[PDB]
This record gives C-alpha cells, sequence and structure tokens, in this order.
RNA sequence: AUUUGGACAAACUUGGUCAUUUAGAGGAACUAAAAGAAGGUUUCCGUAGGUGAACCUGCGGAAGGAUCAUUAAA
RNA sequence: CCCACUCGGCACCUUACGAGAAAUCAAAGUCUUUGGGUUCUGGGGAGUAUGGUCGCAAGGAACUUAAAGGAAUUGA
C-alpha cells in the first residue's frame, strides 16, 4: 500500500460520504487495454 | 482519517474517537523525538489495517 | 467495568442494602441574595430534615453569575459567591463572599505583543471586613501607532502598579462592603483606575479580577436584616 | 494431535552465532569428563550440543522455543547419541533442575542473573560452568573490589563462586548483529559452600550498596534502614530506636569501617562488619 | 418554576464522571461514571460510556425535581492536560439531548500558576 | 508449518514440556513419570 | 584466608532462622473422624 | 488480613480458617493450637471446606483455582483449574468422589476429586454466587445469585440412566 | 480437693477376619473405528547508577534533527 | 504615539568588482607572493601480532543391542 502525503482534496465529510456509498478505474484501464489490443490486432 | 491543526505548541485533532487516539500516538512519538521516516512506516501499517476493517 | 470477566475485589464481600431513598428525608430551601443585587431569587437548595437543618445551612457558599442577578449579559463573565448566614422559614439570607471572573474571559484578554500588569492589595473595609483585591490591566497601542507591540518599561509598570494600589486601598477603606459591592457592579472602580493611570501609559481591559474575603468580624443579625430589607405562628388546632 | 496441550503452553510466535572458533573453544575450556552429565542452556539449532554429546555421559538440553526444539530433535534422531540427549522444553527457572556436573550455556541475556544464582543455590551445584554474558554484565561479575564496576552482584557472586574471564565475542560474530558486545566466563561454585546464611550476607550488602561510593555510616543513617534494623532487633529479643542507633555506631567505629566506601571493600571487611553486628545482636536477615 | 442544579463533568483520560449537585455543591443529587456503564476497562473513557452515564443522571435529576443545570466541565488539570477530552464533550451533548435545560457552560480545569514536576521524567511519557 | 513442528515433538520420546506451573508433562499432555519386590515377584 | 576461616567459624555460634526477620529488600519501599460413614451404614 | 470463612471438621477435633492473606490455618478445636498452615494459593482465600467423610480439605482462592489438601500430609493433592474468575465457594458432594464450586463468573462446576476434571457445568445465574448450600450429600444444591435468584438443583443421574 | 471398689464408656496401639474402591506390569477376549507478505527503536556531551542487562535508568545540556495552516485592521 | 537624525546593543535581509574547491564568509576580505601589535598550539571507521610496561582469582566416575529388539488410525 502507498500513503498519500499531500493534502486530500476530499473534505472529511466527503471521505465518510464516499465510503457510505475490484476498482472502477482499474476496470477503466481494462476496457482501454482491450480497445488498444483490438485496434492493434 | 482525521484532521490536525498545529497552532504553535497547541495540537487539535478532529475525528472519530478511535481515530484521534491513533493520530495522537503518532504525533506524540514525533514529539518524543522519533524521526519522521520511522513514524511514516508505522502509519502505513495502521493505514493498511484500517481498510481491511 | 461491571462485566463478569472483571476480577473480583475484596470490597464486594459485604455491601449495605439501599433501603432508604435519601431524597425522602431531604427538605428544600430557598436562597435569597442581598438588596445590592436586582434579582433576589437565586435558586434553591436541599438539606436533611431536622432530627438540625440550620447548622448545615450556615456556612454554605453558592457561586452565581452576575448576569442572572442583574438580568443583563454585560456581567456574563463575572461570578459572585454568596454565603448563607441566617435562615428564616426556608428563606436563606445570604451575604457577599467573593467575586471572580470566568476562565474563558481571563484567557481572552491575555494576548501577545502587550504587557500584563497585575496588582494586589490586602485591605479592610469600614465594617472591619478584611478582603484582598486583584486588579489586571493591559497596555494598548495608540490610534496612530505603527509598532507591532505596545510594551511598557518596568518603570511605567511600577508607576502604574503604585497608582492602582492607592485607588484600591482608598476605595475599600472609605467604604462598607455593601457599598463596596455597589461599586463593583457598575465597574466604576475600573474607570477610576483608567483615568488615574492613563497619563503614565495607555491601558486597556482594566478590571478587578478577583475579590477574596480573608476574615470576618462577629456576625450581626441586625445588620444582615437591614441589608435584606418577626412572624407570628398559627395556632395548631 | 498434540496441538491442544502444546498450544496451551506456547504461542509459537534471536541472534545466531556464526563463528565456529568460539563454539569449539567453549567446549574445550569445559574439559568435560566422560562421566559428566551436562546441562545445556540455549541449545539453539544444536551446534554446541552435538559436540557436548560426544564427550558426555548424558546431555540435558533446556529450551524455551518449541520450534528450535524440533530442530535439535531432527539433528539428533537416528544417531548413536540419540539415547543420551534429553530435550526439555519450557521456562526452566521455575522447575527443579536435575543434577549436573557442568553447565554450558548460550544463555538469553534476559535470564542471566536468575541463571547465575540458580546454579549457585542448586543442591550439589556444578563444579564448573561456562556461561556467555554481555560485556557490561560480565565485567561486573569479574569486577574486583575498588573497581568502578564493583557492585552487589560482584560481592554476592564472588563469595559463592569464582568467576574468571575466558574471551570477548564481538557483535560481528552474531547475525543479526546485537548492539552490545559479548564475552565468555567460567563460574566455579565453591565446594564446600561457605557456611554463611545467604539472607544474612545479601541483607548486609543491600543496605551498604545503596550508595557504593558513599561512606558505610551514611548507608545506616537512613530512617527506613533504621526502622527495619529496629524491628529485626526486636524479633531477636522476642526469641528501642536510640539503642539500635548506639549499637550501630559502636560497631562501625570499632571495626574502623564506618569511614570506608563499599566500592573499596573486600569480603573480609564485609565479613568483619557482619560478625560485629551479630555480637551486638543486629541480624540483617 | 425552574429549579437549577450544577452538572459537574470531570473528563479524565481513563474515565468520565458525571456529577449533578445543588447550586451550593454540598449536596450530591446523582453521580454516575463511565465505568459503571461499560463491561471492559478499555472502554471506560469511551464517549459511548459517557452518554450512558449522562442519560442515567438526567433521568435521576428529573425525578428529584431538577429541570435545568449549569455545566462545569473540567479535565485532570494540574501537571497534566488542561482541555476536557472527547468523553466530556459526549456527556455535554447527552445532557442537552436528555431535555434538561443547560444554563451556563464553563471550563474550570485546575490550571497551576506554577507546578511540580510531571511524572514522565526528562525523556517524556505517553508512548 | 507449526503443525509439522508439533508432530515432530510428539514423534520423539525424549521430550518433556513445562506448563506455567512448572510441572513436567510430555507432549501429549499427560504427566511424564525399580522396586525389588515387583521385579522378583 | 585464615582470617576468613576464623570469622566464619565464629558466626556459627550466632546463627538463627530468617523466616521472621524482615528482609532488607523492604528498605526501598519505606467421636471417630468418619462417624458419618457409620450412621449411614447402619 | 480479614478472615473470610471458618470450617469445622466432622469430629470437631480441628477447624480451619481461610483468610485473604493467602493462607489457611488449621487449629486444634479443643486448645486453639495451630496444627498446620496451608500456604500455596496466590490470592486471598474466599472459602475453606472440610471433607465430611475423610481427611481432606478444599480451599478456594481468588486465583481462579481450587486445591484439595490432604490433612495427614498437609500437602496439595490436586489443583482444580478452569474457572474464568475467582472461586467463592467449594463444597464436597458424593462423599469423597466429587467437589462442587461456585465463582464470580456465575458458573457452578462439578469436579472429580480423584481425577481433577470438570464433569459438568451448571449455568443458571448471571452474577456472582456468594452462597452455596448442599443437602443429602449434594443430592439437593441451592445457589443464590447476587441479583437474588435461587437455583434449586436436584440430582437426576439415576433418572437419566433409566430413560 | 482427694481415696477404695462396681458397672457405662469415648479414644489410642496390636494380630486377624469380611466389604469397598484402587496403582504399575503381564496374559487372553469382544466390540467400535465414512475419512478426504512485511511488520517496535534519532545522534550525542557531562555526571551518577543497574541482579528477568541481545542493554536499561536519573539529572542538566546540544542539533551536528524535516515549519504546514491562521495571523495588519475594518 | 508619529516623523527625521545621532551614539551604543541583540539580531536580521540582499549582495559581495573580495576570499574559498565547495558548503559559505562584512569576516573566514585588506587590488597576482604574503610585515599594524601580541599569546597559545600542530608538523575518521574497522582489525592483526606482540622478545615491551603496568595490573588482575579461587581452592584443601563413564558401562545400555550401533541396529526392525522399530513405527503403524498411515502397517505386513
Ligand atoms: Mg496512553
Ligand atoms: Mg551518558
Amino acid at each position: 500500500f502507498e500513503l498519500s502525503d499531500v493534502k486530500s482534496s476530499k473534505s472529511l465529510a466527503e471521505i465518510y460520504e464516499d465510503d457510505y456509498t475490484l476498482s472502477e478505474e482499474l476496470q477503466k484501464a481494462h476496457s482501454e487495454i482491450s480497445e488498444l489490443y483490438a485496434n492493434l490486432v | 482519517r482525521t484532521r490536525i491543526v498545529l497552532a504553535d505548541s497547541k495540537i487539535h485533532i478532529l475525528g472519530g474517537f478511535t481515530h484521534i487516539r491513533m493520530a495522537r500516538e503518532s504525533v506524540v512519538s514525533l514529539i518524543l523525538g522519533s524521526p519522521p521516516g520511522k513514524v511514516y512506516g508505522n502509519l502505513r501499517t495502521v493505514a493498511s489495517r484500517l481498510k481491511e476493517r | 467495568a461491571v462485566g463478569k470477566n472483571k476480577r473480583l475485589s475484596k470490597g464486594k464481600k459485604g455491601q449495605k442494602k439501599r433501603v432508604v431513598d435519601p431524597f425522602t428525608r431531604k427538605e428544600w430551601f430557598d436562597i435569597k441574595a442581598p438588596s445590592t443585587f436586582e434579582n433576589r431569587n437565586v435558586g434553591k437548595t436541599l438539606v436533611n430534615k431536622s432530627t438540625s437543618a440550620s447548622d448545615a445551612l450556615k456556612g454554605r457558599v453558592v457561586e452565581v453569575c452576575l448576569a442572572d442577578l442583574q438580568g443583563s449579559e454585560d456581567h456574563s463573565f463575572r461570578k459572585i459567591k454568596l454565603r448563607v448566614d441566617e435562615v428564616q422559614g426556608k428563606n436563606l439570607l445570604t451575604n457577599f463572599h467573593g467575586m471572580d471572573f470566568t476562565t474563558d474571559k481571563l484567557r481572552s484578554m491575555v494576548r501577545k505583543w502587550q504587557t500584563l500588569i497585575e496588582a494586589n492589595v490586602t485591605v479592610k473595609t469600614s465594617d472591619d471586613y478584611v478582603l484582598r483585591i486583584f486588579a489586571i490591566a493591559f497596555t494598548r497601542k495608540q490610534a496612530n501607532q505603527v509598532k507591532r507591540h505596545s510594551y511598557a518599561q518596568s518603570s511605567h509598570i511600577r508607576a502604574i502598579r503604585k497608582v492602582i494600589s492607592e485607588i484600591l486601598t482608598k476605595e475599600v477603606q472609605g467604604s462598607t462592603l455593601a457599598q463596596l459591592t455597589s461599586k463593583l457592579i457598575p465597574e466604576v472602580i475600573n474607570k477610576e483606575i483608567e483615568n488615574a493611570t492613563k497619563d503614565i501609559f495607555p491601558l486597556q481591559n482594566i478590571h478587578v479580577r478577583k475579590v477574596k474575603l480573608l476574615k470576618q468580624p462577629k456576625f450581626d443579625v441586625g445588620a444582615l436584616m437591614a441589608l435584606h430589607g418577626e412572624e407570628k405562628g398559627k395556632k395548631v388546632t | 494431535s498434540a496441538e491442544k496441550h502444546l498450544s496451551s503452553v506456547f504461542k509459537f510466535n534471536q541472534h545466531i552465532l556464526k563463528n565456529p572458533l568460539v563454539a569449539q573453544g567453549i567446549v574445550d575450556k569445559a574439559q568435560i569428563r566422560p562421566s559428566d552429565v551436562v546441562l545445556e542452556v540455549g541449545p539453539g539449532t544444536g551446534n554446541l550440543t552435538v559436540r557436548i554429546l560426544e564427550q558426555a555421559k548424558n546431555v540435558v538440553a533446556v529450551e524455551m522455543d518449541p520450534r528450535m526444539a524440533a530442530e535439535l530433535t531432527k539433528r539428533v534422531r537416528g544417531t548413536p547419541v540419540e539415547k543420551k540427549l534429553e530435550i526439555m522444553l519450557g521456562d526452566f527457572m521455575k522447575t527443579e533442575l536435575p543434577y549436573f556436573d557442568i553447565c554450558i550455556s548460550n544463555t538469553p541475556y534476559q535470564i542471566s542473573s536468575p541463571l547465575v544464582f540458580k546454579l549457585i543455590n542448586q543442591p550439589r551445584p556444578p563444579r564448573v560452568s561456562i556461561l556467555m554474558f554481555q560485556r557490561e554484565f560480565a565485567l561486573r561479575l569479574l569486577a574486583r573490589p575498588g573497581d568502578s564496576l564493583y557492585c552487589r552482584l560482584s560481592a554476592n557472586v564472588q563469595m559463592w563462586a569464582n568467576v574468571t574471564h575466558i574471551m570477548k565475542v564481538g557483535k560481528n560474530n552474531f547475525r543479526p548483529p546485537p548492539q552490545v558486545e559479548s564475552s565468555v566466563v567460567r563460574l566455579e561454585i565453591k565446594n564446600p559452600r561457605p557456611q554463611v546464611d545467604y539472607n544474612e550476607w545479601d541483607g548486609l550488602l543491600r543496605i551498604v550498596f545503596v550508595r557504593k561510593n558513599r561512606t558505610i555510616s551514611a548507608g545506616f543513617k537512613s530512617t527506613t534502614v533504621m526502622d527495619i534494623l529496629e524491628k529485626n532487633y526486636k524479633t531477636f529479643l522476642a526469641m528501642m530506636h536510640d539503642v539500635v542507633k548506639e549499637k550501630i555506631d559502636t560497631v562501625l567505629k570499632e571495626t574502623d569501617l564506618g569511614d570506608k566506601r563499599a566500592g573499596k571493600c573486600d569480603q573480609n571487611d564485609f565479613l568483619r562488619l557482619l560478625y560485629a553486628f551479630h555480637q551486638v545482636g543486629i541480624h540483617f536477615s | 418554576s425552574q429549579v437549577f442544579g450544577v452538572a459537574r463533568i470531570y473528563a479524565s483520560f481513563n474515565d468520565t464522571f458525571v456529577h449533578v449537585t445543588d447550586l451550593s455543591g454540598k449536596e450530591t443529587i446523582a453521580r454516575v461514571t463511565g465505568g459503571m456503564k461499560v463491561k471492559a476497562d478499555r472502554d471506560e473513557s469511551s464517549p459511548y460510556a459517557a452518554m450512558l452515564a449522562a442519560q442515567d443522571v438526567a433521568a435521576k435529576c428529573k425525578e428529584v425535581g431538577i429541570t435545568a443545570v449549569h455545566v462545569k466541565i473540567r479535565a485532570t488539570g494540574g501537571t497534566r492536560t488542561k482541555t476536557p477530552g472527547p468523553g466530556g464533550q459526549a456527556a455535554l451533548r447527552a445532557l442537552a439531548r436528555s431535555g434538561l435545560r443547560i444554563g451556563r457552560i464553563e471550563d474550570v480545569t485546575p490550571v497551576p500558576s506554577d507546578s511540580t514536576r510531571k511524572k514522565g521524567g526528562r525523556r517524556g511519557r505517553r508512548l | 508449518k507449526r503443525n509439522d513442528v508439533v508432530d515432530t515433538l510428539s514423534k520423539a520420546k525424549n521430550i518433556t514440556v513445562i506448563n506455567q506451573k512448572g510441572e513436567k508433562k510430555d507432549v501429549s499432555g499427560k504427566t511424564k513419570k525399580p522396586d525389588s519386590t515387583n521385579i522378583k515377584l | 584466608r585464615e582470617e576468613r576461616k576464623t570469622i566464619i567459624g565464629k558466626l556459627q555460634d550466632y546463627k538463627i532462622d530468617t523466616s521472621l526477620l524482615t528482609s532488607s529488600k523492604r528498605l526501598g519501599e519505606g467421636k471417630k473422624y468418619n462417624w458419618r460413614q457409620r450412621v449411614e451404614m447402619e | 488480613k480479614d478472615i473470610n470463612a471458618l470450617s469445622v471438621s466432622p469430629n470437631d477435633s480441628i477447624f480451619a480458617t481461610a483468610s485473604y492473606d493467602k493462607t489457611c490455618k488449621i487449629w486444634n478445636l479443643e486448645n486453639g493450637e495451630l496444627e498446620a498452615t496451608l500456604a500455596n494459593h496466590k490470592r486471598g482465600l474466599w472459602d475453606v471446606s472440610f471433607c465430611q467423610y475423610d481427611k481432606l480439605l478444599a480451599t478456594s482462592s481468588g486465583d481462579k483455582t481450587v486445591k484439595i489438601w490432604s490433612l495427614d500430609t498437609f500437602s496439595v493433592m490436586k489443583t482444580l483449574e478452569g474457572h474464568t474468575n475467582a472461586v467463592q465457594r467449594c463444597s464436597f458432594i458424593n462423599k469423597q468422589k466429587q467437589l462442587i464450586s461456585c465463582g464470580a463468573d456465575g458458573l457452578i462446576k462439578i469436579w472429580d476429586c480423584s481425577s481433577g476434571e470438570c464433569l459438568k457445568t451448571l449455568d443458571g445465574h448471571n452474577n456472582r454466587l456468594w452462597a452455596l448450600s448442599t443437602m443429602n450429600d449434594g443430592d439437593m444444591i441451592v445457589s443464590a445469585d447476587a441479583d437474588g435468584v435461587f437455583q434449586f438443583w436436584k440430582d437426576c443421574t439415576e433418572q437419566e440412566i433409566e430413560e
């Protein structure tokens, strides 16, 4: 794990709010990877 | 998962009861003389535990 | 920790049974303030009923904010201690016992870049009431001042302290406590200190921080009644 | 399915030696007679035990870590010396140890001082013992009267035994390197044991070594020391604060030790002080 | 028609005391602590224990006749920390929720003009 | 790997364990322990 | 040594137990027995 | 320290006192002379109970253990462990065979004196048990909670085996 | 108080005799046995100590040790 | 209190047409190599061995089969 050393953009309410509501970004890369592979193929 | 205001020699910590105690320990270690790098490592350890629970 | 896992203690062996509710035997009593204050009603207190009740009442001290007694928020930061001296038909006649400020107000005035001047005097009233007064003052910067700070030389501090002690000593000696308390409420003492010490050095937040009552003479019920401004019984049949 | 019991005693949660020369030396200086049963503390993997097992009638290896115990077992199973090794597991301060003639120990430094006195008080104690301590603790055992490190440990251990330095072991020889330097020593418990009560000797030494470089008289000026010695005297009479004060003064003056410092006193000086107090009826413990 | 008490809250590091008494302070009306309301030592200072203690006191006060209270919160003070901890803050919130009218809130922590040495030693404490 | 350690200890016979009380008990958990009359008769 | 031997020898004359003596460590602190078995049997 | 319990032997020849100073002393009843001192527990003794048939003594401590003493040797025969909290009462049932104990954990444990194993655990209380009385060699057992709840236990081994 | 004699008689020691459990070592039977990662630690100076010392501790001192936010007022 | 000036002080910021390899220095500068007066001083971290010096204690009885002479809920 990596720990952020910069000021968090999310206010303390937001972090609690977000956790109230494996990774979307990771799946975002997966879709792009498939698109890049398909175009290259 | 807290917020800290360092007003001169006066420290205020905002957060949940368990969270502010965790922040207080790290701050106190720094006051007692622990170098920041060593405190940063322990923060990573507790930060990992916080996610699994 | 009332859990079962908590280790047993020796003291748990024999415990008195709770068989009497204490408030069954308590009796309520009403506290009244001197005539120097606008609001006489300052609440009520309770004591075990006489088997006497008066003995526990006498010497009891209650501290209350001046804002309640004067009905104005301007005294929110000042507290007055009143001591029970006489009891008459559940009415507790109280007398002035001391004065003090709230801690939050004291911390507010103390600030950096200025000098703190505090003076104290032990002095007695004309009623032979020995009391100790504490005064506090702070330097201030003039209207056109450009320096960040407004420190005063120790010569100015010693000069100001001497003036303050003279004023505190003068007023207390030439006044009764009932008169002295009458002076505290409008804060005329502070304004007098301002004008006298002003030519020495400009000042701000001049206040009488605290008042203590070191000694008391022989209690006088006649004087106490006059300060508060007898009654036949009813035939029981 | 022994996990039920072994887990009830251990949780299954060290600096290992890496110089063969010291290990061979410790065995060599032991001079194990063939008819000697040896007690081996901190057997570790078994590097030192196997050398001892070759020369000894029987070897009792005392261990605290269950994991290392298996390592010792696997190294000795199906060998001529398997029948002469008794591996014991667990904390060994509390138990009554068997009889042993020689003790070779790579002791955990935490249990150094309990171990040194367990061997001393062991009924029929061993004749020679090669123990591995840290430099500071070892030097205090080896400290002589008048030295900077002379202390209660030096005086107590030197009357029940004789401690002599063997070797210094550096922090490089151990991995991971410890922050303190090591050394080997030999302890020779005296036989017959000196016929002085252990409590009486330690009782006197504790009072006078509160401030070792301070005069002996000042040690007896303490009110608590005055109080306890008074109660001890009352117990002696049963089988007076001013009286005990005078009694202490006469003993210190006559023995000519009241102006001396415990850091510069020998066994004789303490013995003379102990005797004079007994004549006057003050029994320390 | 409004009888006033004094709610004295002592918020220590290891416990919280909620103590309601008359205006004089000589007569105790109800004293409840976090330890009485929790099963483990570690949780005595917790805000959860403080709220249960405050609610229990408020129920007792209404029975006796007290309908309003003046809050006088304090910390350990002396040579130790001077600000009431989260335990004291939780008790204050619980009293407000209980329905008792809060008259005046003041911090009366014992603050020394000058103090004796602290327990830590030269190198500090509170690891 | 701890279970492998435990089985090795139980496999061996020259091993004794100390409980917190200091008692001498074998791996299985039972207290580990000649008379002229018994051997002759 | 001979001085040591004499002193220890004389200590033998003045020797006692230490169970009751306060340790110096405190300085820092400052019918038949089974008649019941008969009645039930009968 | 404070004396917690007193027990009298079957023949009234000796009686034992349990104190919170971690010791039990056995006194000769006729003269009051100290027959022996039993000092093995680590916390103060809450109760001491003579065995009513042979020369045994059970002492209950705050160290969560109960120990059976042989009077003839005045030594600890068996030590019983398993209570989560201090053991407040201990009495013999079924003559020499078994021992029943109560603790602050609210659990009543029936032990086997010979083997020192917990045969049964009766859990009908939610608080510490100060009082425990037995009748007819433990055929009837009554335990009182600190809350004020009585549990009148009746032996039913003979009944269960018949079923 | 104390003495003689006559019965009742607790308790003690002793060899036997019946009943009850009960400890090791043997011998010889019967029954049962459906599982399958990493993870505590500032560097020293002077002085004083150390018996659960892989190092600890008391007093005074040093940086040769990583400064974010708010902040003139109105 | 404000402004301007002037002595002495704790300090600070920007720069050196100077110095230094550099960190940096109003001195650690005195226009290429050198003299205003005067006091003192000089010519790191790990190991190896010793024809050297000085020091440092106490005390008055082995033997088993080497070994299936075994393990085994797992075997023959
Ligand atoms: Mg803490
Ligand atoms: Mg040092």
